[PDB]
């Protein structure tokens, strides 16, 4: 690290500082991730910890074996195997419907053990400032660490939807159950007619097997578990049968699957001592945190629902068979089994001191963490007795910020370029530009906040605004809903449906506002970084760029209104607000080409009047010379129609002059850039050896291998040059000259036309996707011969067309389905359905970001910017 | 001491103000919104509506002829801007056609694209932006090829525009005819005569062609309190409703039960003679700690069905948020001179 004068952070709460000698093998699809994880737990003989974000044991590793399978094969060859596995819990039930078998299946993962209980599970409870407000916050932290000498860190967490090919393929037929991921459509297959499993019927058959402190008592008959052989499951050791959905619906044969892009690194090395170390003082501080003594009214709660479920199966006459540990069919007694928490502390589990190393690839491994975390990190030592030796700069107790920092440092220490393939973009953007609050709220978003706008006639009956208020089903009247019911029409019929979603959206809407008092505005500062960066080299006149590479638009539906609200935020943060990127930038290379003739107090005034067009003076400059935003599309044939779905870039990589390939599980959202609301582990990775390389085509560079061709690899597959053969993409090859130039600018605007051509074949064929114009205004009752000629930008709905966007007195609707809807798939008897004529020209998948969707509309749920 | 919003007059208590379109927003009202008081002490949709026409106006705060000529600037860069915008797209389709025109390659499609052309093309010629005089002091008039709308003026500097969603063939001879039965108008002046009542300005007419405003009303004595009057003709063809602009977030806000206690705003008022409810909210703070801040709002609507419709909307802005730095006093200190204004509005 001494080619280049930018290092790593050197501050106080350091987690830990840089370690070199390590073995670095970077991964960019989900499929080669998952088959060397298969290889390396095959090899695995001593510890196993694993952590991450959401763990399922469904998932196929190598295409043939699954997690828990493979786990199982380890623990049979090594009688001295040690699991522990750590996910992220959630302080409810659960946000969503991701999956909640991750205890059970670790429960039968000591089933038929010869031996003591091997293996030990613990969730982890989220640790914050207050926590009234932090309920929502979570752990983003994704390690698998083996036999304390092979440890992986990425974004790829071990569940649905991430293991992705090169091709970018929309079929689902291949994909089996859970495994067809696509947040956006309404899944409409189906696959447990007799085949798969029910995700209830496992667990309540696991319970007849056995025959808010409830988590607590579960977990503390977990860790009284019963290692020996109970009974041999079907469905997970001879028959691997595939899981469900609660409504246990699939994706259609003619529905895209969602394509996923990641990327993840696996690493050997002492680094992997610092992420043992990070795993076992996690588990001890949550092993401490569990030595609380709980509630006594919730124990005895708890001791009534488990009498009450066992009352039940004894009722159960078929259920009600024979027990033998810890029940034995009700002639035992209760289940206040004592705590003991298992501890890290045995020497064999303890990873040695490694030695330091020369060369290879250094690795920095960084933390975010909150001080109540870290107290309670120092109280599992305490507790445990066990204090890892620590190198000199790393701190106990306070708050880390590390991935945030580390960021910063690298834009301030940046030299030529910089590349970034993120999934979120939120941070500061200044007071909102060309959105007002004497504006209406927008078509959308106004329908689906305001409740008595539609059928006041029918609302004023019901007369449930009190009961909403309230939060109260009995309140809530049933006369009247049934009355509305029972009331005649088709449109009164699908009201219902839709009003009791509008109930379910808005049932909860106090969860914290007066935490202080209301405001507005993003903390994270990685935006204005970029721009500081950026206007630093317009100072001094030297080439410098940026890249970003993000998603089209967040997971899922774009009809609720927190994706709205990140979309309005996102807009905002890129153009839309007045002291954005694109404004920064603007207002420097104006304040540049304004330095003549100029005084410098004047100038800043100078920069702000408006030209003939009306616009001020910094709107004029062109901001392509330091800023090329993209995101990612495809399109393909599936069952005789057209179809076209975005790929979710879900990775968080990040590339500093072809020297520094970061790597992690940060966002740029605030609640993973601040520190004190989730936690995550990030790492920094530095080369050891030189390479020449010809940057822009002119002068020569000296910069790292391994990163760059990452960086060739990620473009190559951008680009479909790297698929296979058959695909319905073409490649684009023309820019296999230009991936190797980031600093020549050439490259850049080939790439650009490129995404521009792939942008306007896909606005030629398609109107419901997001683009800046929107194409159903044409599709009213004014006539094209009188002479109207406005152009009006897309809604965040793009189908939405408006009679006067500049109040809500005329107001609007779709004229054409959206992907999101039922009609838009499904073909109703009473309508007909609409295709489309196959694309043409489309080569790559990479096409232009638009920049005047939602342009003058106001997209603000009302909700906590933090939740 | 007294004005008049829409058709109908009323007695004011104290000094007051009126709310007016944005200084720094004046150029930009092509996209209108409505007047407001400042950036965030606003109400939602503050403008006036007239019959003839489908008519729209604005009314701006003091600002001079280089916004007033800004403005029309701005109207004249947005067509500019679809200008461009709709030659790329035919530059790109140019490019895609001469790529696809490739030894026999994709075949029945030529025609499609280039029918898709030709509409893009014959849309082109309309976009363009023509000034007109009319022979009007000091007016910015725009329009189209033949038919114009988009008014501006600017008198007393005031800017008034005046937009027409369906002019026809006479458009010029109707919006001569209009501006020449326009007269300005100033604070506390009443005239006595039919037409349309809207700050700092009317319109005499025969007094019977439907019309719909909405503006907001501040003491300047307590200025965290603010109301908003609604006026409407009766069975208008924009049927607005009482609340216009509340979107049932004002009704039922959030704030932490810790600190503050809220509770129902049930009063008497009567706006005229009739008598008028008032349901709303108030939030009130807790003794448990200090807590000095208040925040409510109600809601009063009586008539429409066949006299004018009249609505009164109270609401309350926080200490802070603005220039304003007094506390918000409680209900039961303004609620007296609310209803002393409301008892004095009378139909002309």
């Amino acid at each position: 690290a001494i080619s280049a004068p930018g290092c790593f952070i050197k501050g106080s709460n350091l987690f830990s500082e840089k370690r070199a000698g390590n073995r670095v093998r970077f991964f960019t699809t989900g499929r080669d991730y998952f088959s060397d994880l298969a290889s390396a737990l095959d090899s695995a003989s001593s510890s196993i910890f694993i952590t991450g974000w959401q763990v399922n044991y469904d998932v196929l590793l190598d295409g043939r074996r699954s997690l828990w399978q493979c786990l199982r094969q380890a623990l049979e060859r090594s009688p001295a195997l040690k699991v522990y596995v750590m996910p992220w819990l959630s302080p409810s039930g659960s946000l969503g419907t991701y999956d909640f078998e991750t205890m059970l299946a670790v429960f039968q993962l000591n089933a038929g053990l010869e031996g003591g209980a091997r293996a030990f599970c613990t969730p982890a409870i989220q640790q914050s400032d207050m926590q009234g407000l932090g309920v929502a916050f979570s752990h983003h932290q994704k390690s698998v660490v083996i036999d304390n000498r092979i440890g992986y860190v990425g974004g790829i967490d071990l569940a649905y939807g991430r293991r992705d090919d090169n091709d970018f393929s929309l079929d689902a037929s291949g994909r089996r159950g859970n495994d067809a991921y696509n947040p956006g459509l309404p899944h409409l297959g189906w696959m447990a007619e007799d085949e798969h499993v029910s995700s209830m019927g496992l667990m309540m058959a696991t319970l007849f097997d056995l025959s808010g402190s409830l988590f607590w008592t579960l977990h503390r008959l977990m860790q009284a578990r019963a290692g020996g052989h109970q009974q041999p499951y079907r469905y997970l050791d001879e028959a691997p049968q595939p899981l469900a959905s609660p409504d246990n619906a699939r994706l259609a044969a003619d529905q895209p699957r969602m394509p996923w892009q990641d990327v993840h690194c696996r690493i050997e090395g002492p680094s992997v001592y610092d992420l043992a170390r990070n795993f076992i003082d996690r588990w001890n501080g949550q092993q401490a945190y569990l030595a609380k003594t709980p509630a006594l009214q919730d124990t005895a709660l708890v001791r009534s629902a488990l009498e009450a479920v066992m009352k039940w199966l004894n009722s159960l006459a078929a259920a009600a068979g024979l027990e033998n540990y810890l029940d034995e069919k009700r002639n035992l007694r209760l289940e206040l089994d004592p705590p003991t928490p298992c501890w890290i502390n045995a020497p064999e589990q303890l990873p040695q001191e490694p030695e330091v190393r020369r060369g290879g690839m250094t690795v920095q491994v960084l933390r975010s963490a909150a001080a109540r975390m870290l107290e309670q990190e120092q109280a599992g030592r305490l507790g445990a007795g066990v204090n890892l030796p620590l190198q000199v700069g790393v701190s106990t107790e306070g708050v880390q910020s590390n991935c945030k920092d580390a960021m910063l440092l690298a834009i301030s220490g940046a030299q030529q370029f910089i590349y970034i393939e993120n999934q979120f973009f939120q941070s500061e953007f200044g007071k909102e530009g060309e959105v007002f609050k004497d504006l209406p709220l927008s078509g959308p978003m106004a329908s689906l906040r305001d409740v008595g706008s539609l059928r006041r006639d029918f609302v004023v009956r019901i007369r449930l605004e009190e009961a909403l208020e309230q939060r109260d089903l009995w309140l809530l009247d049933w006369a009247e809903v049934e009355k509305i019911a029972q009331e005649p029409g088709t449109e009164a019929r699908q009201f219902l449906k839709s009003m009791l979603a509008m109930w379910g959206v808005n049932a909860q809407g106090w969860l914290t506002h007066k935490l202080g008092e209301a405001q507005h505005g993003l903390l994270n500062e990685i935006g204005e970084a970029l721009a500081r960066r950026i206007e630093r080299a317009i100072q001094r006149e030297h080439p410098f760029h940026v890249y970003l590479v993000l998603p089209v638009h967040p997971e899922g539906a774009l009809n609720v209104p927190n994706i709205m609200h990140q979309v309005h935020l996102t807009q905002q943060s890129l153009v839309f607000g007045e002291q954005s990127l694109v404004k920064r930038i603007q207002r420097q290379m104006a304040l540049k080409a304004l330095e003549g003739k100029s005084d410098p107090a004047q100038a800043r005034e100078i920069i702000e009047r408006k030209d003939a067009r009306g616009r001020p003076v910094y709107e004029q400059q062109d901001w392509s010379r330091y800023l090329t935003l993209l995101n990612l599309r495809t399109w393909a044939v599936l069952g005789g129609r057209v179809v076209t779905e975005q790929i979710y870039v879900h990775s968080k990589l990040l590339i500093a002059d072809d020297r520094v390939a970061i790597l992690g599980s940060a966002n740029i959202n605030d609640r993973s850039l601040q520190g004190e609301r989730d936690s995550e582990l990030a790492v920094m990775v530095r080369d050891s050896e030189p390479l020449t390389v010809r940057l822009d085509g002119k002068n020569d560079a000296i910069v790292g291998k391994a990163i760059h061709q990452l960086r060739v690899n990620l473009w190559k597959k951008h680009f479909g040059l790297s698929q296979g053969p058959g695909g319905f993409v073409k490649p684009a090859s023309e820019l296999s000259a230009y991936l190797s130039i980031p600093a020549a600018q050439e490259a850049w605007e080939a790439i650009q036309t490129l995404a521009k051509e792939n942008t306007r074949a896909y606005e030629r064929t398609f109107n419901f996707i997001p683009q800046n114009i929107s194409q159903t205004q044409l599709q009213l009752t004014p006539e094209p011969p009188k002479g109207f000629e406005d152009g009006f930008p897309a809604s965040i709905w793009p189908t939405w067309a408006y009679r006067k966007p500049g109040e809500l007195r005329a107001g609007g609707q779709l004229m054409e389905p959206m992907p999101y809807q039922e009609i838009f798939w499904r073909s109703s008897n009473l309508t007909s359905v609409k295709t489309f004529p196959p694309p043409n020209g489309v080569s790559g998948f990479i096409t232009a970001l638009p920049t005047s969707w939602t342009r003058g509309e106001r997209n603000d749920s009302g909700l906590n910017l933090s939740i | 001491y007294q004005e008049c919003l829409g058709r109908m007059t009323f007695e004011i208590p104290e000094e007051m103000e009126w709310a007016t379109y944005d200084a720094s927003r004046v150029w930009q009202i092509s996209k209108g919104g409505g007047h407001n008081f400042t950036a965030e002490v606003t109400a939602v949709g503050d403008n006036g509506s007239y019959d003839y026409d489908s008519m729209i106006f604005y009314v701006s705060e003091k600002v001079d002829k280089n916004e007033f000529h800004n403005a029309s600037n701005y109207i004249k860069g947005t067509a500019e801007i679809y200008q461009d915008h709709l030659r790329e797209n035919i530059k790109l389709d140019k490019k895609a056609i001469s790529t696809l025109q490739k030894n026999k390659s994709e075949e029945k499609s030529i025609e499609r694209i280039k029918k898709g052309i030709a509409e893009m093309e014959a849309k082109i010629p309309l976009a363009k932006i023509y000034e007109h005089d009319l022979g009007i002091p000091d007016s910015h008039i725009l329009g189209s090829k033949n038919i114009p709308f988009h008014v501006l003026l600017w008198r007393n500097q005031r800017v008034y525009y005046f937009t027409f969603s369906k002019p026809t063939e006479n458009s010029a001879q109707r919006i001569k005819d209009l501006i020449a039965r326009f007269r300005t108008r100033e604070l506390y002046e009443v005239p006595n005569e039919p037409g349309i009542c809207f700050p700092y300005g009317f319109i005499a007419d025969d007094g019977k062609t439907a019309y719909e405003l909405k503006n907001s009303l501040r003491f300047t004595r307590t200025p965290n309190v603010i109301f908003s009057l609604l006026t409407a003709s009766a069975n208008d063809p924009w049927q607005t409703r009482p609340t216009s602009g509340l979107y049932d977030s004002d009704f039922r806000p959030g704030y932490d039960r810790q600190k503050w206690k809220k509770s129902a705003l049930l009063d008497s008022l009567h706006i005229g003679k009739r008598l008028a409810a008032f349901e709303g909210w108030r939030l009130d703070p807790r003794p448990d700690s200090g807590e000095r801040e208040r925040a409510w709002f109600g809601l009063a609507h009586t008539g429409g069905t066949l006299d004018p419709l009249v609505a009164i909307q109270v609401q309350t802005f926080q200490k802070g948020t603005d220039d304003l730095t007094d506390y918000t006093p409680p209900p039961e200190e303004v609620l007296p001179r609310l209803k002393a204004l409301s008892q004095s509005i009378e139909q002309r």
